[PDB]
RNA sequence: AGACAACACUGACUAGGAUAGCUGGUUUUCUGCGAAACCUAUAAUAGUAGGCAAUUUAAGUAACAUCUUAGUAGGUACAGA
RNA sequence: CGUGAAGAUUUUAUCGGUGAGUAUGUAGACUCGGAAUGACAAAGAUGAAUCUUGAAUAAUCAGACAUAGAAUGAUAAGGUUGUAUGUCAAAAGGGAAACAGCCCAGAACAAGAGUUAAGGUUCCAAAAUUAUUAUUAAGUGAAAUAAAGAAAGUUUUUAUAUAAGUCGACAAGAAGAUGGGCUUGGAAGCAGCCAUAAUUUAAAGAUCUCGUAACAGAGCACUUGUUAAAUCUUAAAAGCAU
RNA sequence: AACAAAGCACUUUGCAAAAAGACGAUAAGUCUAAGUAUUGAGUGUGAUUUCUGCCCGAUGCCGGCUGGUUAACGAAUUUUCUAAAUUGAAAAAAAAUUUGGUUUCAGAGGAACCCCCGGUUAAUGGCGGCCUUAGCGUGAGGGUCCUAAGGUAGCGAAAUGCCUUGGCCGUUAAAUGCGGUCUUGCAUGAAUGAUGUAACGAUACAACAGCUGUCUCUAUGAUUGACUCAGUGAAAUUGGAAUAACUGUGCAGAUACAGUUUACCUCUAGUUAGACGAGAAGACCCUAUGCAGCUUUACUGUUACUAAUUAUUGAAUACGAUU
RNA sequence: AAAUUAGAUGUAAAAAAAAAAUCUUAUGAGGGCGGAUCCGCUUCUAAUAUUUUUUUGUAGUUAUUAUUAUAAUAAUAAUCAUGUUUAUUACUUAAAAAGCUUAAUGGCUUAAUCUUGCCUUACUGUUUGAUUAACAACAAAUCUUACAGUCGCGUAAGCGGGGCAUAGGAUCACAAGAUACAAAAAGGAAAGAUCUUGGAUUUUUGGAAAAGCUACGCUAGGGAUAACAGGCUAAUUUGCGCAAGAGUGUACAAAAUGAGUGCGCGGUUUGGCACCUCGAUGUCGGCUUGACUAAUCCUCAUGGAUGCAGAAACUAUGUAGGGUACGACUGUUCGUCGAUUAAAAAGUUACAUGAGCUGGGUUAAAUACGUCGUGAGACAGUAUGGUUUCUAUCUUCUAGAGGGAAUUAGAAUAUAAUAAGGAUUAACCUUUGUACGAAAGGAACAUGGGGUACUAUUGU
RNA sequence: GGCUGAGUAGCUCAAAGUAGAGCAUACCGUUCAAAACGGUAAUGAAUGUGUUCGAUCCACAGCUCAGCCACCA
RNA sequence: AAUAUUUUUGU
């Protein structure tokens, strides 16, 4: 399979389903770990469709054409999205398939690139990237602290300060 | 259900501790009901 | 033309003999206690029965509730791969 | 390489598969690890009889909302269906302008500048025009947060520039090998392709925006000088505003 | 436009005691009819011109074997209990046979309907697909599958055509209309009749001429009401009302609650925006193990009618079969 | 590619001894002390376990090497072996899977699997305690215990009342066996009763022998429940905006243009929900009469426009004062079309307005066509026809009055500040054939177009 | 919008232990030549994936599809 | 004497 068409049946339905919200304080997938940059969804959780992250892919490529890069996807669409129709009444069983689709944590890594451009080619690529992505994106380097909820962890800030009842 | 209605609702039966520890029985008192061998007969037990 | 058969006709009028798991109504005061809209069964789903369980006031209590201390069952959040 | 068609033998940063990884992610039908809560029973203690049994004997079996967490819907519904807690139902009174379900609090009857909860104290309207420190200039807002986003709005903080003249303006310069090579009717920094170690200078990209049919020409990067600031440069982040 | 209708067609009725048909808790009997196959009854169609095609498989009716089946009837069988006798047992004993009484099983033969054969479409009814081509094209022609038979003549965007305001022509300055025509007809069709004229129509649609207050666009005038005075004197209706506007709220559309605003008290004639105005316990929709009528190869029944037979009811030859 | 067979982990098998400590146990010393074997405190001893603990010993046998005088000593190597080497025995070999009567889940490898021997407890009666008092009742159920009876297997202990576990409906009636209960005068019997057992899509499976139409319809009820409108919601729309910028624009992103998207507003469509109303909220168009919104068709002011010469037009910002007409077709809203016009734009108000009108459509009874149905009949299929009620009590409203309260003793006449409404269009000529332009074409600003009267102005 | 039934040789049609029989086609022979005719040969189970010892066959999802229902306001 | 299979085409 793909990272935007899995090797499941599309038979066997899915439950929506909720994104994953770390409440223990879990850094889980907030840095990069393969390339130099990457691009960090800073808002909320949700759940973006394989239609949503082929239109990413194909915004980056459009403006980094005819330069030597490496873009590395963090996301699968392993969740299949099934609908039923929006002008039939309620009940009568669960709906039919309509999209393959991944969720998505907050302050998770997206996409990231790695190549002999310079970053502010790289931004410009990343910033078209979220313009047509749901929700706010943020660029992030390789080596910054990783993320637990919404507090990064920098100056020194470890997850158990953030644990320790008495912080004031 | 579904487009087509199948009922499923099956007869709850029950199954895990009876009794607790330290908890007084009788011969005869069920003390856990299981599919298989999750605990084993020890002491004074069958 | 389901047309007409004397206010009525997809079957008149009158006397005699009904039911209605449905809707509506049920009249003085003080005092004590005080629910449910759940489970199971039902040609059953706006009905009913048996339970849970409201009330009365007798006999019981090593009763019931709660905390403390020690112990037990079970795998959720989380976290992890 | 090679045979009359055959195929044979080597390579790849091509597709699929296989092995390894204490690599990264993913979770209703993964849980090696693992709470709190809730549940069961034992003793003790406390408490408002709240419990059980005997006898006698009902109503109810259209529920609703709030909060948390889900399934379903479209991560819509004052939607539908479970779970946990409470209220309403059957609960008046105070607060939420008005209010079944929310925040407090359970109405037997009166008296009191009585004592308090939620909530509030300029006037309507009982009580502060009460003290302390900042922010806002928009009536923003003041008891139902409209979004992404823009910007010499403003404040703070963290960096950073400055009499070695920061910042801004003004004056002059901004070369030469050389119309780089290719392409093209023509391509001279400036249609396009390839290259872009040098040289000489106070500095000057085989060229960032205009201009030419193509040259020419005007600007920029960059360089010098003059004017001139003794808390006064530039940028970012955050707070409240537009 | 429905019904009827003259006409058309099919089925039925021989009259000897009752023609068939209708009626008669059910008969005698009555109409039919003091009629007789050119009579009566029933069914469909709906004058006339031109016409009415194919399928008897299904269903219905009718006819037909020295046939099969065949209830009653019945040749041949088979039991339960009990009494007596015999037999047996004769040990604490049944058991078996026969007869009486009692109570069961049992079916060679033996009707109609039915099975079987045939007939009937102006009886109820039914009257099809697929590929291929003289070049593209078109499809005369040629392939095949199935049916009882595959819609014939005619008609055809129709009172029938969803798609659709179908294409074209005429009509209109402008045609979703009307008329004509082409028709590949969702879903035309031949007595559930097909089709074209004359005549007829308070039927329906469309056009023309004339005509007009229908309209451009209303005006004036007359009478009776309306209005006032005198006389007489109702009705529906009404929980009680000191019965404003806005925004919000809320059983979710406020005269009545919250806030703000506005308004001196009270009548008359107009007007109908609201009072979810009045009237009729919503005909729509749904509910009730509520009703009524109708329908049928719904369940369970009764009849018309058909078939056999005891009885009333006796003979005779046969012919023949059981044996 | 796919047939059979043989394989697919490693270790151990001469043998220990001793000292202390930390617990935990003991039906050990009948321990001691408080209240023999009861209980909380308790020392001692024993046993298991735990320390990485303090160590000691690690030989013998066979053989090798070295030294010493074949033996001794030291070191090194091998060493389960008195046993048919096909050795044998103990332990170990992840998980999944196979197997265990059938789906799925859990479980079993130390047996619930497999092989073999003997068997048939897949027994009879009664009975215990449970399923936190089976299924949130009852009933049909499930697991388990004991006594008696008599069978199997096993050396024995003991095991066995079917299967590794969780999915097979009663009563009645009927049929076959047993019990010896009762026998409607009596002796029998029949028909009953108890015990065991069989035959069920009693599948609406706690268990009726059961097809439709009604638009001719009726009654009792329901906003507990649909159609109209309102409310909630905003997927969607025939309603829009903002952000970003692939690309088009001979050049040049943003004059115009704007793929696929993102962030929103709005409440005008189709829906979703079923909150209000079924002891009653009349409904599509038309007429009449409005009121309001502004996302603008015309008119007024105006920015941008290699793509603004002029003119016209495009786009955008202000702005809702007025206007947005006539006719043919269709029941039509809508839409198509004809011909004018400065233009012939929209929407909300119960898709405003039927106690203001109309009734062509939709939606009753009648009837026909086609289609469907065996039929009665039905049809977002089509046709012709088809009773449209109400004297206004109240609020609001349009007009007119009776009374009154005014700086105030009361009047007549004429009246102000001020308030509430009303009026509200557009085009052409002159200017001027001027600006602009090669030409065609063709503005803006300003003046006048009240007068065959006055006046003003232009000609004669 | 919502269900149902079908798909095999070039063309027809038949059939969980099979793929058959026609027509067409091809080779040859008959005729002066061609057709007809005669003789002798070669042609398939859609699209995957499951079930089963084995699938034209059973199950499932697509493509092609045709047929039916889209009723009361 | 009363018999009777079929057999198209040729710029
Ligand atoms: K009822
Ligand atoms: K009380
Ligand atoms: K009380
Ligand atoms: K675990
Ligand atoms: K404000
Ligand atoms: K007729
Ligand atoms: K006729
Ligand atoms: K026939
Ligand atoms: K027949
Ligand atoms: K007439
Ligand atoms: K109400
Ligand atoms: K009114
Ligand atoms: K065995
Ligand atoms: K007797
Ligand atoms: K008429
Ligand atoms: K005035
Ligand atoms: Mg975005
Ligand atoms: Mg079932
Ligand atoms: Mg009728
Ligand atoms: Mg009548
Ligand atoms: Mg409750
Ligand atoms: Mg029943
Ligand atoms: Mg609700
Ligand atoms: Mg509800
Ligand atoms: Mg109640
Ligand atoms: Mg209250
Ligand atoms: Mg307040
Ligand atoms: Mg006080
Ligand atoms: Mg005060
Ligand atoms: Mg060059
Ligand atoms: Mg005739
Ligand atoms: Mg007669
Ligand atoms: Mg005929
Ligand atoms: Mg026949
Ligand atoms: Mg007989
Ligand atoms: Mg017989
Ligand atoms: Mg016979
Ligand atoms: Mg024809
Ligand atoms: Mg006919
Ligand atoms: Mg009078
Ligand atoms: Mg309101
Ligand atoms: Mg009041
Ligand atoms: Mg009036
Ligand atoms: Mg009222
Ligand atoms: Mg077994
Ligand atoms: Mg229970
Ligand atoms: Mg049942
Ligand atoms: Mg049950
Ligand atoms: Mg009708
Ligand atoms: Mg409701
Ligand atoms: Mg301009
Ligand atoms: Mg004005
Ligand atoms: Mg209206
Ligand atoms: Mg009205
Ligand atoms: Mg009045
Ligand atoms: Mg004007
Ligand atoms: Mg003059
Ligand atoms: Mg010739």
């Amino acid at each position: 399979g793909s990272w935007l068409e899995p090797n499941l049946n599309r038979k066997k339905k899915m439950m929506k389903g909720r994104p994953r919200v770390p409440t223990g304080g879990s850094t889980k997938g907030t840095t990069v770990v393969w390339g130099d940059y990457g691009l960090r969804m800073r808002d909320h959780h949700r759940r973006i469709s394989a239609q949503q992250l082929k239109l990413a892919e194909d915004t980056i490529k459009q403006r980094l054409r005819g330069q030597k890069y490496r873009l590395y996807k963090r996301v699968a669409c392993n969740v299949g999205v099934y609908v039923s129709g929006n002008e039939m009444r309620m009940g009568k069983g669960k709906g039919s398939f309509d999209h393959w689709a991944t969720r998505v944590a907050v302050n998770q890594i997206i996409f990231e690139i790695r190549g002999q451009l310079h970053e502010q080619v790289i931004r410009d690529a990343f910033r078209l990237a979220g313009h047509k992505l749901p929700g706010l994106y943020e660029f992030v380097k390789k080596g910054d602290p990783p993320v637990v909820g919404i507090t990064k962890l920098e100056d020194g800030l470890t997850v158990e300060d953030l644990k320790n009842p008495r912080k004031k | 259900g579904a487009y087509r209605l199948k009922p499923k609702r099956t007869i709850p039966k029950k199954l895990g501790a009876k009794k607790t520890g330290d908890q007084y029985v009788i011969p005869g008192n069920i003390i856990y009901k299981q599919r298989g061998t999750l605990w084993h007969p020890g002491e004074n037990t069958i």
